[PDB]
């Protein structure tokens, strides 16, 4: 019914119309509507949207970017984002979403920007982003990602990959690292990197990578033989004797 | 009350097939001038051009992309008009095909890349151009020229002087990143020959990554050793925390590790020809504090 229902503050500037519904205490958005002619940036910050069910945001098809952080979100039923072809930017950080499954991001065809930092994320379905073919920037810092599945970034135009602050032991070239040639910024700092035979691929890759594309350091946390040492200056013999 | 007056007028430009041409025209007056772009009389009307107005309203920019020859050529007119008056300036476009490019035409050796910057930090978009005579660098954000004027501001276009037979730089430095600053940037090299554009580069602005701060802790403490006299021992000292603390080696109050290359996180001490017993003190340092641990070296 917003905005002529006065519920949220849809002030009309600058150059874009911002629908500020931050801290209004929304629990669902199937009961609500949004303007027909104007495109808008939707802000649903601190509203306590605990669960997203199919065909929420259905009347918000004209949204260009969705920003729903600090909602304590944990459950996303597939098709919750359905209808959001226009959206280019999705903020779902600072919640409690424990995993990415396939068809989790169903509906978001144009999506270019994804932020899911601080979410206790662990498992990520291989075919989670496989339809997000415009996803240039993926930000996943401060989570519990143990591993990245084989084909996760196949045909996903990743350019910014923020993977800091996870439980990430290794990163394979085969399928995973080869499939993202277009990187310009990658962040791997704060990970328990296990420098063994399995990390060689990373090392060599970081050599062939565009210069200054890696942001931060990749320090070996293991083994104790190598703890505290940069991958930068790690002889191949030491990784793989 | 007042007539219109040109504050900035478009100048003749030479572009390349499939490239970009931009003409800037802004005026002042009361009531505010209306800017019209005419192509040899009538206003331009096609599916390749685009008029992008200033947020001021002071003027606009004619954006032709991609350049087609000889179709794009040649002359255009900027007309500023209000109730009390009207004024006009003209300018010539030239678009040369791929085999008409001179030696020393502006070329972008390295353009700007995608950039996600945390808010209130520095974001410096890079560019590197080469041409004869040497190209002058200038920037466009979202189809509009970047005001890098001399008057003090965050948005400085760096001299970034690199010497010799190297390319020109001219990087765009953005201090105190804001939500306004994010958008599509484009680098532009311009000399006598003409104008070359770089591929567009998106700038994104995010929030700062909250990092929990921790004082230094010795992950690997300096161990004690007994050695045959004149032997050589290598003691490993490793400390952790956030920010990751420097690791330094001291003998008494004497500093062994040089401040210039003080290692962050890890330091191994190499003791050669030890025929004297001594205690060596490893010291970790960060803005959250300083700690130290002893490694007792005894001689057998
Ligand atoms: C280590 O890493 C960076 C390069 O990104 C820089 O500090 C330095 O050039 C490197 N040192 C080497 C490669 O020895
Ligand atoms: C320790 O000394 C040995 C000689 O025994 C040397 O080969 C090795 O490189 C040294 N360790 C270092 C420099 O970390
Ligand atoms: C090292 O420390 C021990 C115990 O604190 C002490 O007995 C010994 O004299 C010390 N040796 C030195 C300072 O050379």
């Amino acid at each position: 019914d917003v905005c002529k229902e006065k519920i949220c503050s849809c002030n009309e500037i600058e150059g874009d119309l911002h629908v500020d519904c931050e801290k209004k205490g929304f629990t669902s958005l199937q009961r609500f509507t949004a303007p027909t002619s104007q495109f808008y940036h939707l802000f649903l910050h601190g509203n306590s949207l605990t669960r997203l069910f199919p065909n929420e945001f259905a009347n918000f098809y004209n949204a260009v970017s969705l920003h729903m952080e600090n909602n304590g979100l944990h459950e996303i039923v597939p098709g919750a984002f359905l209808g959001l072809q226009l959206v280019k930017r999705l903020h779902i950080n600072n919640n409690k979403i424990k995993s990415f499954r396939k068809q989790t991001f169903l509906g978001l065809d144009d999506l270019e920007y994804l932020q899911a930092d601080f979410n206790l994320l662990r498992d990520i379905d291989p075919g989670a982003f496989q339809d997000l073919n415009k996803l240039e920037v993926l930000i996943l810092n401060d989570n519990l990602i143990s591993t990245l599945p084989a084909n996760v970034f196949q045909y996903v135009p990743i350019t910014h990959l923020d993977l800091r602050g996870n439980r990430l032991k290794t990163l394979p070239y085969e399928e995973v690292l080869e499939q993202i040639p277009g990187i310009a910024e990658i962040l791997l700092e704060d990970n328990p990197w296990d420098c063994t035979c399995d990390l060689l691929s990373l090392k060599e890759w970081l050599e062939n990578i565009p210069k200054n594309a890696l942001i931060g350091r990749v320090v070996c946390e293991a083994p104790t033989r190598l703890q505290g040492k940069d991958l930068n200056e790690t002889t191949e013999q030491d990784l793989c004797p | 009350e007042t007539p219109p007056r040109f504050t900035r007028t478009p100048v003749d430009q030479t572009g390349v097939s499939g490239g970009v041409a931009s003409f800037i025209c802004q005026a002042t007056g009361d009531p505010r001038p209306k800017i019209v772009w005419n192509k040899k009389g009538k206003k331009v009307s096609n599916q390749r051009f685009e008029v992008i107005e200033f947020d001021d309203g002071s003027g606009s920019v004619l954006r032709i992309q991609p350049l087609r020859t000889p179709r794009d050529e040649a002359i255009y007119e900027c007309v500023a008009s209000n109730n009390v008056g009207e004024i006009s300036v003209s300018t010539r476009l030239t678009v040369l095909r791929e085999d008409q490019i001179p030696r020393g035409f502006p070329t972008i050796d390295m353009g700007p890349q995608l950039k996600v910057v945390e808010r209130t930090r520095t974001a410096t978009m890079l560019c590197a151009a080469s041409g004869n005579p040497d190209p002058e660098i200038t920037w466009f954000k979202d189809f509009l020229p970047v005001d890098t004027s001399n008057n003090n501001g965050r948005i400085k276009q760096l001299r970034s002087e690199s010497i010799g037979g190297t390319p020109i730089r001219g990087a765009l430095q953005i201090e105190q990143s804001e939500e306004s600053d994010q958008g599509k940037y484009e680098c532009v090299a311009t000399n006598s020959a003409g104008t070359r554009y770089s591929a567009p580069a998106n700038l994104y602005v995010r929030e700062l990554r909250e990092v929990r701060r921790v004082p230094p802790r010795f992950s690997i403490p300096p161990t004690n050793h007994e050695i045959m006299p004149g032997g050589s021992v290598n003691i490993t000292c490793v400390a952790v925390g956030s920010p990751m603390p420097y690791v330094k080696w001291m003998l008494g109050a004497e500093d062994l590790t040089p401040e210039d290359d003080m290692p962050i996180g890890r330091n191994v001490l190499e003791l050669n020809d030890v025929r004297q017993s001594a205690n060596y003190t490893c010291v970790a340092m960060s803005t959250l504090g300083v700690i130290e641990a002893i490694a007792q070296i005894t001689v057998k």
